[PDB]
């Protein structure tokens, strides 16, 4: 390998940006709490 | 889901999975209810572990439980009310703190063994 | 939608930095890797079965108790001569290397510590009065802390949950924080304000690793999902699916393409950035993975520990298990390798920070 | 629905067709996936499921069979997966470790071999 | 024959019979009777070429090693000592015959981080849930911090609870103004007498009753176990008490209890006394005790 991936995309794409990526979720009805007596 | 200081915070399915076992507990007479009942358990070594509500409104009056079990090698957590742990006691008075203790050839060994591993699994 | 931040001129001024320090690095790295390629097969293949024998002969050499609370992290220091050791009581501890003598006690954290580590450039080319180590507790505290000081010289508010993990930049001039609201934040100690606010994950972020070039950061998320940014960019390049459960451990290989990450699913997936997916998946433990660390240098061995007790080494590429440190009677919470790479510390949920050494 | 709770066991010897048979129904019982692939000193039972099958199985295969009828059971690893690997309990006798390395590749859990593999020549120094 | 002689007319004599019986090729515990016949009075040479005789013979023997380590460290030479110890423990492992040895070497000789270290691995090697933890915890842990070692007793109550030792170390070493009694009771739950009965006894002529403390002594002296700590506790304890002419009689009534007591020196050398230092010339045993107990 003569140079990385992220170094080959870089060499100049650098600017002030954060991204908030794809959130996802991890790997809806929530569990009642059955109260006894 | 209010107070950090109550760290081991159980989730829903596990509060469900503790407050049942719990209620077993109680049935089996392995149940010691109350703050003062932990502690007296805490210094024999007869428990096998602690559930505490995390909705003392002095909490801190609770923390020393963790403190003992660190010190006896006893699984604790916090649940999110105190009515709860105390319904799920058989008492129909807020309990914040109860005991499940040892019994040499109980049925619900298994159980606590097993809720015991994901207790001391989410203390991170 | 991806929303982007527009990042003051700090964070401009700081990326074009970042750019400039770890392009050097990178071709640095790249002319090393050519040279290990040119070495002879038949001397390489030595000195993996040296190094696998000397970890084979890996004992605990040293014992000792370090608070009456467990201990949560150990680092050590750049020069392997001193351990850092953080506890739940809220004390930092600094001891000796190897003969285990409590040098300095840093008070000032008032909650369960989480993570303590020394500057990169720290007992190396640092002044002693300079900001040497970083630590971080439950109440969201970042302290950081000199070595003739037992008192906090500053501490970084912005955090008002409780912060995870807190890791130094390899150029020592940012700092890594991972925090419980979904996000991580990069500081700087030149300008004292949060470079970088960057959220993502939809739970809370546990741990943060660097790559030894600088310009790649890796975080592991408790939504099971590890994102891999670029600084210099602040976007996220790879996402490495497929845990189940929230990820402990972070870790670069000092070879740089190489990324290992410990999940609660009792696994240690290794990833690769230049394929751009997963390497490799190794059932590591019967618990939980606290921690995973590379050898600093050359990367030979992979060294995972777990709330089973034990700590475990792992062949590079090979992957098989080389040596299972046993002997903690709690949970291994912290592991660290020594700079030289003879020394591995493994502090344990037993108040404990044993020392292993090759005999 | 939640995850697959998999665990990876050897067996040093198992060549008797009962002992076969009590795996295989009680795994079948138990609504257990997975396999047992049969290899000189090195006989790889990987099971796949729910806990509570898990915590059944494991007490079977530690707690009821009698393995010196030396032969014995080792635990070798227990964790979560997203998916199965693996349909129906099914048996394959490997003649070589290679062929069941290439068989457990079909898949992608190949580390499982790995674990069993290391192991037994761990414990055949011992 | 080679006990008899060590009583007859001649220790020469005894020394004679070990020889020929050596000649009589036998195994390796006549030639553990035999370094120690060497080790009763003689140089440390004679030991020495004994002990290499025996692993030119035999090296698996944890007596011939233990002998071989306290031989070495005889002469001071705590390095050769340690060496054959850890060789020893390597080549030839056992429960705790010798680990203890290893430990408390360690923490003697060199820092104690090490003895704990060794504990430890002791511990986790091949424990089968042994009592070595009293060794860890007394021997280690009760000479630095308080709170660790209290921790540690837990630890060692969590694991095997029946165990006498351990329930007598957490009983006495725990507290006695106080929260001793609820301590004695629960130690009471698993009845026994590896010196458990005695800690009661301990606890009760602690807090001066005497005529508790005395019953409880003798219930554990006369028909518990033939033992030596706590038959010599009772005879300290009686004497220290107002008897002046019952303690003659609990004296003659242990030197004279069950004379198969080597169980009353497998217990007193294993918790107070040792051997072939004055237990060599206590009556008779120089040779075959020293050897059998280590």
């Amino acid at each position: 390998p003569e140079i990385e991936w992220w170094d080959s995309y870089i060499i100049f794409g650098i600017t002030n940006l954060v991204e908030h990526p794809a959130q996802l979720n991890p790997p809806d009805t929530p569990v009642t709490l059955g109260v006894y007596l | 889901d209010v107070n950090p200081k109550a760290y081991p915070l159980a989730d829903a399915h596990l509060t469900k999975k503790l407050l049942d076992l719990v209620q077993q507990s109680c049935n089996y007479k392995q149940l010691r209810k109350g703050a003062n009942e932990a502690t007296k358990t805490l210094n024999r070594g007869i428990s096998e572990f602690i559930v505490m509500a995390a909705d003392a409104e002095p909490l801190e009056i609770i923390l020393h439980l963790p403190l003992l079990c660190e010190d006896k090698n006893v699984p604790y957590v916090f649940v999110r009310s105190k009515q709860a742990l105390g319904r799920a006691c058989g008492v129909s008075r807020p309990v914040i703190a109860c005991s499940v203790t040892i019994k040499e050839g109980s049925q619900l060994k298994q159980q606590i063994q097993s809720i015991q591993q994901s207790i001391e699994r989410l203390l991170v | 939608q991806t929303w982007y931040h527009e990042g003051p001129n700090s964070l401009k001024v700081a990326r074009l930095w970042i750019a400039n320090y770890s392009l050097p690095r990178a071709m640095k790295r790249l002319e090393e890797a050519r040279l290990h390629k040119e070495i002879p097969e038949t001397t390489r293949t030595s000195q993996m079965q040296e190094l696998h024998k000397s970890l084979r002969s890996l004992n605990n050499f040293c014992s000792q108790i370090g608070d009456d609370r467990p201990i949560s992290y150990c680092h050590f220091s750049p020069n392997s001569k001193m351990l850092a050791t953080a506890c739940w009581s809220g004390l930092c501890k600094l001891w000796s290397v190897p003969d285990c003598n409590l040098l300095h006690t840093l008070r000032g954290h008032n909650t369960n510590v989480g993570a303590i580590v020394f500057h990169p450039k720290s007992t190396v080319s640092l002044d002693p009065k300079d900001v040497n180590l970083a630590s971080c507790a439950a109440d969201g505290s970042v302290k950081l802390w000199s070595l003739d000081s037992d008192e906090p010289v500053a501490d970084i508010e912005g955090h008002t949950v409780r912060v995870a993990r807190v890791m130094w930049h390899p150029s020592g001039r940012f700092l890594g924080t991972t925090c419980y609201d979904r996000s991580w934040r990069l500081w700087d100690l030149e300008a004292q304000e949060e470079i970088l606010h960057q959220e993502g994950h939809s739970m809370g972020v546990y741990d943060i690793a660097f790559h030894q070039d600088g310009s790649l950061a890796g975080t592991g998320g408790l939504d099971a999902f590890g994102r891999v940014w670029d600084l210099r960019t602040g976007r996220c390049i790879m996402f490495l699916e497929g845990h189940l459960k929230e990820i402990y451990g972070i870790n670069f290989s000092p070879n740089g393409y190489h990324i290992a990450t410990g999940s609660g699913d009792n696994t240690c997936k290794v990833w690769d950035l230049r394929q751009r997916r997963c390497v490799y998946t190794i059932p590591a433990h019967q618990n939980l993975v606290t921690g995973v660390k590379f050898e600093p240098i050359h990367g030979n061995f992979l060294l995972t520990g777990a709330y089973d007790n034990t700590a475990k080494i792992w062949t590079h590429p090979g992957w098989s298990p080389l040596k299972t440190l046993a002997g903690h009677e709690g949970k291994v919470m912290g592991l660290d390798i020594s700079s030289d790479g003879q020394l591995i510390a493994t502090c344990s949920y037993d108040r404990t920070f044993k020392l292993w050494m090759a005999e | 629905s939640q995850g697959v709770h998999i665990s990876v066991y050897r067996v040093r010897n198992l060549s008797n067709p009962a002992k076969k048979f009590k795996i295989e129904a009680n795994a079948g019982q138990l609504y257990l996936t997975g396999v047992v692939v049969l290899h000189k000193d090195v006989n790889v039972v990987v099971v796949e499921g729910g806990p509570k099958a898990q915590k059944k199985f494991k007490r079977l295969m530690l707690h009821r069979i009698k393995w010196d009828e030396t032969n014995k059971c080792v635990l070798v690893w227990e964790g979560t997966a997203k998916d199965r690997s693996f349909g129906e309990m099914k048996f394959k006798q490997c003649p070589t470790e290679n062929m069941a390395r290439e068989h457990f590749k079909k898949h992608g859990a190949e580390h499982y071999w790995d674990l069993a593999l290391s192991e037994s020549v761990l414990e055949s120094t011992d | 024959a080679v006990k008899l002689e060590s009583e007859n007319d001649e220790y020469e004599r005894a020394r004679r019979l070990l020889a020929k019986a050596r000649s009589s090729a036998p195994t390796a515990r006549v030639f553990m009777k035999s370094v120690k016949l060497e080790w009763v009075q003689d140089n440390i040479r004679a030991a020495q070429d004994l002990c290499e005789e025996a692993l030119r013979h035999y090296e698996d023997f944890p007596k011939l090693w233990m002998m071989k380590g306290q031989i070495e460290e005889q002469k001071e030479m705590m390095e050769k000592a340690r060496e054959a110890y850890n060789q020893g423990l390597k080549k030839c492992p056992h429960s705790t015959p010798l680990w203890l040895l290893l430990s408390r070497l360690e923490e003697k000789i060199g820092q104690l981080t090490r003895a704990r270290a060794i504990l430890e691995k002791s511990r986790l090697k091949n424990p089968k849930n042994p009592g070595l933890w009293l060794e860890s915890v007394r021997l280690e842990y009760r000479a630095g911090l308080k709170n660790i070692a209290n921790t540690l007793m837990a630890k060692a109550l969590q694991e095997c609870p029946n165990s006498g030792i351990l329930w007598s170390e957490a009983i006495f070493l725990e507290a006695r103004p106080q929260r001793r009694t609820k301590s004695v009771d629960a130690l009471k739950k698993c009845e026994h007498d590896p010196h458990v009965l005695l800690a009661v006894a301990k606890l009760f002529w602690s807090q001066r009753k005497i005529t508790k403390a005395r019953e409880w002594f003798h219930r554990t002296v006369k028909i518990d176990s033939d033992l030596g700590d706590a038959w010599a506790f009772f005879y300290k304890f009686e004497l220290q008490h107002g008897t002046e002419e019952q303690q003659e009689e609990v004296r003659k009534r242990c030197e004279s209890a069950e004379p198969r007591h080597g169980e009353l020196w497998c217990a007193v050398s294993k918790d107070i006394a040792n051997w072939q230092k004055k237990i060599g010339d206590i009556l008779r045993l120089v040779a075959g005790r020293i050897k059998n107990t280590f």
